[PDB]
């Protein structure tokens, strides 16, 4: 007997509008040893269908399936079975962490009441040593004294890191894992996969893992289900998704994930469109909207996964026009690379031994001060009108703190910054506003760097209000400023609060391109977008320096990213650039052993 | 934690004692307790004028009187009334009667209102919480006294139906009560019910849509369904750790919940009948009295204050960040 | 193109909450008819019948009369004048205290904000209505109500503005106002369009409730013989006096307490529905 | 309902055999609030409902019967004749079995020290009535102690009323010194010899309770306790409808319909010798010192409608008081306020010929706005009065400010001092009118609390207490209060209807009206 076999499931949410039918007879299942990769664009309801497996939908949703866990049927079961499962034979990763811990209580006393709920006697002086244990093998860096933590002063990457530790305390005979690697930088997610395939093989528990990387599912997981629209669209091994697509939707999702081996401006193939809103739902296959091979039979019913080959299902009608095959024909575009490098000699930032420290701060009234971080510590920077250049590291390092120094235009605690040709030094902030206009930046975090109480409208039209811009000419850029990045009118009249994640970081880039500057400093603006989504973006802004010559300081967790966009890198370690170079002679020749493991911790794109 | 609270009522101490001295200086200009002495028509000589001045300490600066009213008001004596009765022979068994009131009322009303509003938290939209939403709010939206005079007279054709006189309205005890300690504490348990209702009926309302808010913040953070997803059952998870973060903002406005319940009392006091504080409170602005009014806001802002210093300890215990550790 | 504004989205938001514009409707009705109905009536104010005491409902007397002889309806409108127009003043002025105060504790910060609010505090410690009760004794029996209105206002405005500071200091330490200077927008421009329009609905919402406080300490006061005097009539009055005989004569008690109520049931409402619509989901 | 407000011969008290109800029982009734002075004989001790309890504990020379007869108290004295004719000497025979609380026996000397403690003639005693002990020569022993003779200086009529009706008898050792007078009972009274006594002041609770008697010598009460607690008017007839009290007075319409409304109430009516009023304060200093602003603002104040408001539902067809010495049902009532016949058009023309012109809301005078203090009981039915009082006055121009104050030191603090303009109380008499004539009208009557008074008054008053004939006394009686009222004294507002609601089951105690009660036979219901 496996450890899943989901049979039919289908979860309906009944908000005041129709009701929205997140999955719609999904069927499937999970072995002992196995690791299922649950693959597809956003709200095509996969975490809708884990959520519902392990039961903590909320009472306004109508599940109707037959998930058995050992035989166990567990949608009937009535939270006294069912809190004795979970835990104990089912850990839950959840998605987004940043509200998934006890604010009143402390991270060790937590990792521990997960211990000591299903060992009952085990004393709790055991279960916390047990706890503590737990946050090193996760890699939290200071585990006995971070273990006396409030979950409000975590970094984020860490608290995303403390519920895994709570996920796997009490050694599950099935966890589950929804996008466990979003928070997390190359060398933490590493390791992070490293304790996976540990209680993987030790063990010898499923994982129902459910992905944002596909990098991450060629070298870890074992079979794969790529959902659309609350149907599992397609069903291989690993080995078999990647270099037999077999299926347009998983054509265009495979044909728009970047590669460390690409060159410099290669341009990606997303699918083009918006996924459709599982309320109204038209007949006909669910990808007929989007799919460049659609034909009026493709219309008469939603098509039903058959088999085209052994162990490879695939719901498509028309799916032998596909193998072979590459994404650049089946969605009749060009990948290649026209403006290699914008050859020119203007420098636009140069930056010279930069520093910058944060007076510490750890007590409250008459607090005995002592150390201070060195955020910076000699950092020297340039940039050459029409070219990006990539800065790479680990949480901590101080990217962001170098942004920053650049954007307030003023002098330094030490250093010499030149933007656009000038020292600024003689420029104080009136002088400085009229420089504000051809050099803006991409906040990290969407969800604070905007207002939450203005439409997108105003959000967005904002930097043109201000600067010397109208009002008939405002609405008008703001029009094709949105449907640029993807959204729709009518989202201008909506408010940040009712916008996801990954909707909500395309409003600020999209803000942020609204006056057309010369120089764009984007922090992680592809942090929470899928791979589908992120390609159209990456295609914008190689195409946008192409035409108009922009220049890029680019920041980013993962690097298959920067080589597609980056000229030059730098590789930057605990405040200082350990090295800088060409893009082909850092991610091509590591000369620093950094740097080397640094490209040795980034997964590669296809399966051995 | 033992530093907590040691700065946390050594301020306590300052705001009394500086509340005390602003609350004199302001019923002292704003009373005349020689008016209607001064306003006699066969005007009275001006020995007794001197003399009753002098009585009362008027012949004396502001500040060089109230040096004096506090430096025996610590000592156990706090003067004369407008007549010349002194106060400390009544103040001391009317803080009881009003004492025994506003902790009955307080300790069922905040408990009450809380568990209202967790409950129909809980039940957002369901024919449960929607009653208790429109009760309390035609509860907080009516006056106390309205409240008081509508419980008197519904209360009456109870007693009438059932005719063992199960509660009364009139004083706080009744003569003739000479049995054993059970028949005098009957007697009270039944003449306190009905003030002690009118006070947590208000208390409750104010302090259950306090609560609903509270706890429906917590409810959309999803640390509940993270607790429960270890194996705790979903009604462990909801009170070791949603109702314990819930409860956080609400020890932040027990205390003005206190002060609200203390201006009640005044009502409730004088329409049952009850000697204790409120009913002197109205008669010692009635007549003009510094003396009864300076030893009333003194109590009134003492409970206030040790109601902020219980909800601080109670706010440490249930929150372990907000100690120093 | 045809983007749509957001005061203009906002009011659109009130509009679909049947139940604050239904509660606000009944107010305004209220306070206009308070003025435009007594000279319609058949009896003035102010006036005794003294072979109609104490009748009930009818034809010359609708609403009834008095233990001595007054229409319970002239008298009641009166009453409700009086009641209203303290509360709606009241209101204003505190809500323009406590923003004043407030603000500038929340931006200057430091020692300032410290001292500004262990003030606050000291003002806390005995409870308002036995602090205004205190000086009732002067401005007790004058004509004019504009003292009366200024002690009520004088003690009202502290737990507001310790809202309206809280939030304008944990306000100017945000992100999204960093991004704003990032921008080029002005120094000025930046409170107009992001500080300006998150306190100036607080404090709308704010002057709701006040209202509601405002006229429960003015029936109170009034009730215990204080506040405002015999010739000229209050709500609380009129409860007061007709306590002794709801029993009897049900009209002459039952009435002033329902309209005022109602009104108060009005207020809560409308404070609620402008919260909603304000900060619509939360 | 429906009844008249005068003083009829008959009582309502629902009369049983005292053999044939219970032996027991409380009795709950009310108090206004707890007395400041136990002494009845005291300026602040002299009360209405403060003689009322103490009735039942103190002597009394006189039964007073339902029509204002008199025979002698057998149980106290045993012989009280009219000896000589030209000098009255009465001769007070006490009895041998009438002893006091503290034991020590009632003779001569405890009669002569109360005739000279109220004599007058000693103004240390701050007293608030001198019947009849100013016109007596001497009290002298009789052939025993127990006999005391009372020798008249000066024609007396009215010797009936010394121990009787309101006053009675107080012991010597109360009565010896000023001390004792003045300052002897202010926290509980002293000996006492009657039926029952007062056995626990408790002030913490405000309950007085009263017991029987060890040493009674009479028939034993059929009741155990009579306990009085204060209780405030706006909370007195629901403490009757929830059973905690027994018996109260009915003043305004509601006190009425909830009292036969109820069940196991019953309500009692027999109107006595008891009127409000409006008493004005002449004495120099009060914006009222002039005879004529008094005489002015009497004519703007209407009585009749005062009367028809005040008294609705409780009698049919109320009227109005027009007399200060007799009431509606004693002999010898007339109507003697002509002079002071509501019209307010005469009150302008001669308060704009006396000053005070209307410029404004209210008239003013050199400044000084035209504007007179109230004072009166906060209860429900005595507010009524100054509400229409003021709504009236308002009419011409004059500003009545009302002062509510409470019940203890009504009296004490404010009336017997002088602090007020108008002052609103009520008067309780017997079946002796004219002994009010030196106690309030005299000019230096000890209880003319606004000092108003003229020397043609006082010759009056002598001329009128000279007279031994009934008849020719009560037109000179009549005769006084016309000058009484053509000048600005007071102002009689309304009778008393005497309507009482006590419990059904609740018997020889209702409404008396002219008669007493007999505290040995006030029983209870034999279920
Ligand atoms: N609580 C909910 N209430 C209403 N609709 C919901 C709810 N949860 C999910 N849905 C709907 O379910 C569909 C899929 O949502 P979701 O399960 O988040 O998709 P997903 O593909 O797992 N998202 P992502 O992880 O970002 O790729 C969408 O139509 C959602 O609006
Ligand atoms: N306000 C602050 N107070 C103290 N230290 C700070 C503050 N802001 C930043 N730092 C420190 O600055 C250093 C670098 O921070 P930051 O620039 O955010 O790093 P980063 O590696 O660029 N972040 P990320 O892009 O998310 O990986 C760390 O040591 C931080 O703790
Ligand atoms: S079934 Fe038709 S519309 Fe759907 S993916 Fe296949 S070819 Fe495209
Ligand atoms: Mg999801
Ligand atoms: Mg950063």
């Amino acid at each position: 007997s496996p450890l899943l076999e989901v049979t039919d499931l289908a979860v309906t949410f009944r908000t005041d509008g129709d009701p929205v039918t997140a999955v719609r007879g999904i069927s499937y299942r999970v072995e002992p040893g196995e690791v299922v990769a649950m693959v597809g664009e956003s709200g095509s309801g996969k975490s809708a269908a884990a959520m519902a497996v392990v039961g903590l939908l909320p009472e306004y949703a109508q599940v109707r399936g037959s998930v058995r866990l050992q035989g166990t049927e567990l949608l009937g079961l009535a939270d006294n079975a069912m809190s004795r499962f979970r835990g104990k034979a089912i850990g839950t990763v959840f998605q987004d962490p940043m509200s998934a811990l006890t604010p009143v209580y402390t991270v060790g006393d937590q990792i521990a009441e997960a211990i000591e709920v299903h060992q009952p006697r085990v004393g709790k002086k055991a279960a916390r040593r047990r706890a503590v244990e737990l946050l090193d093998l996760v890699g939290i860096s200071q585990p006995q004294r971070r273990s006396r933590a409030f979950p409000h002063e975590l970094s984020g990457g860490e608290r995303q890191r403390v519920v895994i530790a709570i996920a796997i305390a009490n050694d599950p005979d099935l966890l589950i894992c929804d996008d466990p690697t979003t928070a997390l930088d190359v060398t933490v997610q590493a390791q992070i996969l490293d304790v996976l395939k540990a209680a993987r093989d030790v063990t010898g528990a499923g994982v129902l893992i459910i992905t944002h990387d596909l990098g991450v599912v060629a070298e870890f997981a074992d079979r794969a289900l790529v959902m659309y629209a609350g149907r599992v669209v397609e069903s291989a091994g690993v080995n078999d998704l990647y270099r037999d697509r077999r299926m347009p939707y998983t054509v265009g999702l495979l044909g728009s994930v970047p590669r460390l081996d690409a060159a410099q401006g290669t341009r990606l193939v997303p699918i083009p469109g918006a996924p459709p809103s599982l309320a109204g739902l038209a007949p006909g296959c669910p990808f007929a909207p989007r799919c460049p091979l659609v034909i009026d039979e493709c219309l008469t019913a939603e098509p039903e996964l058959l088999d085209v080959a052994t162990d490879h299902r695939a719901a498509c009608i028309r799916t032998e026009l596909v193998t072979g095959r590459s994404a650049a024909d089946i969605y009749r575009v060009k990948t290649e690379a026209r403006p290699a490098a914008l050859g020119d000699a203007s420098v636009v930032v140069r930056v010279r031994h930069l520093v910058k420290t944060y007076r510490l701060a750890k007590g409250v009234v008459l607090r005995r001060a002592i150390g201070e971080v060195r955020a910076v510590d000699g950092i020297s920077l340039e940039l050459r009108q029409g070219r990006t250049l990539g800065i790479v590291g680990e949480s901590g390092s101080g990217k962001s703190t170098t942004l920053h120094e650049i954007l307030e235009l003023a002098a330094p605690q030490s250093g010499s910054i030149e933007v656009l040709g000038t020292d600024v030094a003689t420029l104080g902030t009136a002088e400085r506003r009229s420089l504000r206009r051809d050099i803006q930046v991409v906040f990290q975090d969407p969800v604070a760097s905007l207002d939450p109480r203005l439409p997108v409208f105003d959000l967005i039209a904002e930097p043109l209000q201000a600067n010397g811009f109208g009002k008939n000419e405002t609405h008008a850029r703001v029009a094709e400023l949105l449907d640029i990045v993807g959204l729709r009118h009518g989202d201008a009249s909506r408010y940040p609060a009712e916008f996801s994640g990954g909707q909500k970081q395309r409003i600020g880039i999209a803000r942020a391109l609204a006056l057309q500057p010369k120089i764009l400093a984007l922090d992680d603006p592809v942090s929470a977008l899928d791979v589908s989504i992120q390609a159209g973006i990456i295609n914008l802004l190689l195409d946008l320096q192409e035409q108009f010559g922009l220049s890029y300081l680019f920041v980013s967790h993962d690097l298959s990213v920067v080589k597609h966009l980056a000229h030059q890198v730098a590789v930057m370690l605990a405040g200082t650039v350990v090295e800088q170079g060409d893009s082909e002679e850092v991610f091509g020749n590591p000369k620093h052993e950094y740097t080397r493991r640094l490209l040795g911790a980034v997964p590669q794109p296809d399966p051995a | 934690m033992t530093r907590y609270l040691a700065r946390r009522l050594l301020n306590y101490l300052v705001l009394l004692a500086l509340a005390s001295f602003l609350t004199y200086c302001l019923t002292s200009l704003a009373f005349s307790p020689l008016e209607s002495l001064m306003q006699r028509s066969p005007r009275p000589p001006q020995a007794v004028i001197d003399a009753k001045a002098h009585d009362l300490g008027l012949d004396r600066p502001i500040l060089a009187r109230y040096a004096n009213w506090v430096s025996h008001a610590v000592r156990g004596d706090f003067g004369t009334t407008i007549t010349g009765q002194p106060v400390g022979t009544e103040l001391g068994r009317r803080i009881g009667v009003s004492l025994r009131l506003l902790v009955v009322g307080s300790v069922f009303g905040t408990v009450a209102g809380v568990v209202i509003g967790a409950w129909g938290a809980i039940r957002q939209y369901r024919l449960s919480d929607r009653v208790m939403t429109t009760l309390a709010l035609l509860v907080l939206s009516t006056p106390t006294f309205v409240v008081a005079n509508l419980l008197i007279l519904g209360a009456l054709r109870v007693n009438w139906a059932v005719g063992i006189q199960l509660f009364d309205y009139t004083g706080e005890t009744s003569p003739g009560v000479a049995g054993g300690v059970w028949d005098r504490l009957g007697d009270r348990l039944q003449h306190l019910i009905l003030p002690s209702l009118t006070l947590a009926l208000a208390a409750a309302a104010g302090f259950s849509r306090y609560q609903r808010n509270a706890m429906l913040d917590v409810l959309g953070q999803d640390f509940i369904r993270t607790a429960r997803a270890k194996g705790l059952t979903r009604r462990r998870a909801l009170l070791k750790h949603g109702l314990r973060t819930a409860l956080i903002p609400m020890a932040t406005l027990f205390a003005y919940g206190v002060a609200g319940l203390v201006t009640g009392a005044v009502f409730v006091e004088k329409i049952f009948g009850w000697h204790g504080m409120g009913e002197w409170m109205v008669r010692g602005i009635s007549t003009q009295d510094t003396n009864i009014v300076a030893a009333i806001t003194v109590f009134s802002g003492a409970v206030v204050l040790l109601a902020g210093l219980l909800s601080d300890v109670i706010y440490a215990a249930l929150d372990p960040r907000v100690r120093v550790s | 193109t045809e983007f749509a504004s957001r005061r203009t989205l906002v009011v659109r938001r009130f509009l679909r909450n049947r139940a604050a514009v239904a509660s606000l409707a009944a107010l305004l009705l209220l306070f206009v008819s308070a003025y435009a109905l007594p000279p319609l009536l058949p009896y003035s104010y102010d006036d005794l019948d003294f072979n109609a005491l104490l009748q009930p409902p009818g034809t010359k007397h609708w609403l009834g009369t008095n233990a001595l002889g007054q229409d319970l309806l002239a008298q009641t409108l009166r009453g409700m004048q009086k009641s209203m127009l303290i509360g709606v003043c009241v209101a204003v002025i505190s809500t323009g205290i406590a923003a004043t105060v407030g603000a500038i504790s929340g931006y200057f910060g430091g020692w300032r904000d410290r001292t500004l609010m262990w003030v606050v505090d000291l003002l806390l410690v005995v409870p308002s209505f036995i602090l205004i009760a205190i000086v009732t004794p002067r401005t007790k029996n004058s004509a004019n109500i504009m003292f009366l209105v200024l002690l009520l206002a004088g003690f009202g405005w502290m737990i507001s503005s310790r809202m309206v500071r809280g939030m304008t200091m944990s306000l100017r330490e945000r992100e999204f106002i960093r991004a704003a200077r990032y921008m080029g927008v002005s120094s000025r421009r930046i409170i107009v369009g992001h500080v300006v329009p998150n306190v100036a609905s607080i404090l709308i919402i704010d002057a709701a409730l006040n209202v509601a406080a405002a006229i429960l300490a003015e029936t109170g006061l009034s009730f215990l013989g204080f506040g405002i005097q015999p010739p000229d009539v209050s709500l609380g009055t009129l409860i007061a006096d007709g306590t002794a005989s709801a029993t009897a004569f049900p009209w002459v008690f039952l009435f002033p307490a329902s309209i005022l109520v109602l009104i108060l049931v009005c207020a809560n409402l409308t404070g609620d529905g402008l919260r909603d619509a304000l900060d619509p989901a939360s | 309902a429906d009844r008249r407000a005068a003083v009829g011969t008959t009582s309502d008290i629902n009369q049983q055999d005292p053999a044939t109800l219970q032996d027991g029982g409380n009795l709950r009734l009310s108090l206004t609030d707890f007395p400041p002075n136990f002494n009845i004989l005291h300026i602040d001790g002299n009360n209405a409902e403060v003689a009322a309890m103490m009735k039942a504990t103190l002597p009394r020379a006189f039964i007073i019967g339902p029509d204002g007869s008199t025979t002698v108290d057998t149980n106290y004295f045993t012989s009280i004749e009219l000896t000589r004719t030209a000098p009255q000497v009465v001769t007070y025979t006490i009895n041998p079995e009438a002893v006091w609380s503290d034991g020590t026996p009632i003779t001569w000397r405890d009669i002569a020290s109360q005739i000279h403690a109220i004599s007058g003639a000693d103004k240390a005693f701050e007293i608030a009535s001198s019947s009849g002990a100013e016109r007596v020569a001497s009290v002298t022993r009789g052939v025993d102690d127990r006999q005391a003779v009372v020798t008249f200086a000066k024609p007396y009529a009215e010797w009936r009323g010394m121990f009787a009706g309101n006053g009675m008898l107080l012991p010597a050792s109360m009565t010896a010194t000023p001390e004792a007078f003045n300052k002897g009972q202010l926290d509980g009274p002293g000996p006492s010899a009657g039926p029952f006594v007062v056995s626990a002041l408790d002030r913490t609770a405000q309950r007085i309770v009263l017991t029987r008697n060890p040493r009674w010598w009479g028939a034993r009460p059929r009741l155990d306790s009579i306990t009085y607690l204060v209780l405030d008017d706006a909370a007195r007839l629901p403490a009757l409808q929830n059973n905690t009290i027994d018996a109260t007075g009915v003043g305004t319409l509601d006190q009425l319909t909830i009292a036969a409304r109820t069940k196991g109430i019953s309500i009692r009516r027999a109107p006595g010798p008891s009127w409000y009023h409006f008493t004005l304060n002449g004495a120099p200093g009060s914006i009222l010192a002039d005879k004529a602003l008094r005489l002015a603002i009497a004519k703007g104040i209407d009585r009749y409608t005062i009367a028809r408001v005040a008294q609705y539902g409780l009698t049919s067809d109320p009227v109005p008081l027009n007399n200060h010495v007799f009431v509606a049902g004693q002999d010898g009532y007339q109507d003697n306020s002509g002079v002071v016949a509501y019209n307010p058009e005469q009150a302008k023309r001669e308060l704009d010929a006396l000053g005070w012109r209307r410029s404004g809301a209210f008239r003013e005078k050199d400044g000084r706005q035209l504007v007179i203090r109230d004072l009166f009981y906060d209860a429900q039915s005595t507010r009524q009065f100054a509400q229409i009082a003021q709504h009236t006055l308002a009419q011409i121009g004059v500003k009545l400010e009302l002062q509510a104050k409470s019940g203890s030191g009504f009296f004490s603090d404010y009336v017997n001092v002088g602090a007020f303009d108008i002052a609103q109380f009520g008067w309780v008499g017997d079946a002796f009118p004219l002994s009010s004539l030196t106690q309030i009208y005299a000019s230096d009557g000890e209880s003319n609390f606004g000092k108003i008074g003229s020397p043609q008054i006082d010759a009056a008053i002598e001329r009128t207490l000279a007279e031994l004939d009934p008849g020719k006394a009560r037109a000179l009686a009549n005769q006084v209060d016309e000058l009484i009222w053509a000048e600005g004294f007071s102002l009689p507002l309304t009778q008393s209807p005497g309507t009482v609601a006590v419990r059904s089951t609740l018997a020889n105690f209702g409404a008396t009206g002219l008669a007493d009660l007999d505290y040995t036979a006030i029983g209870f219901m034999r279920r």
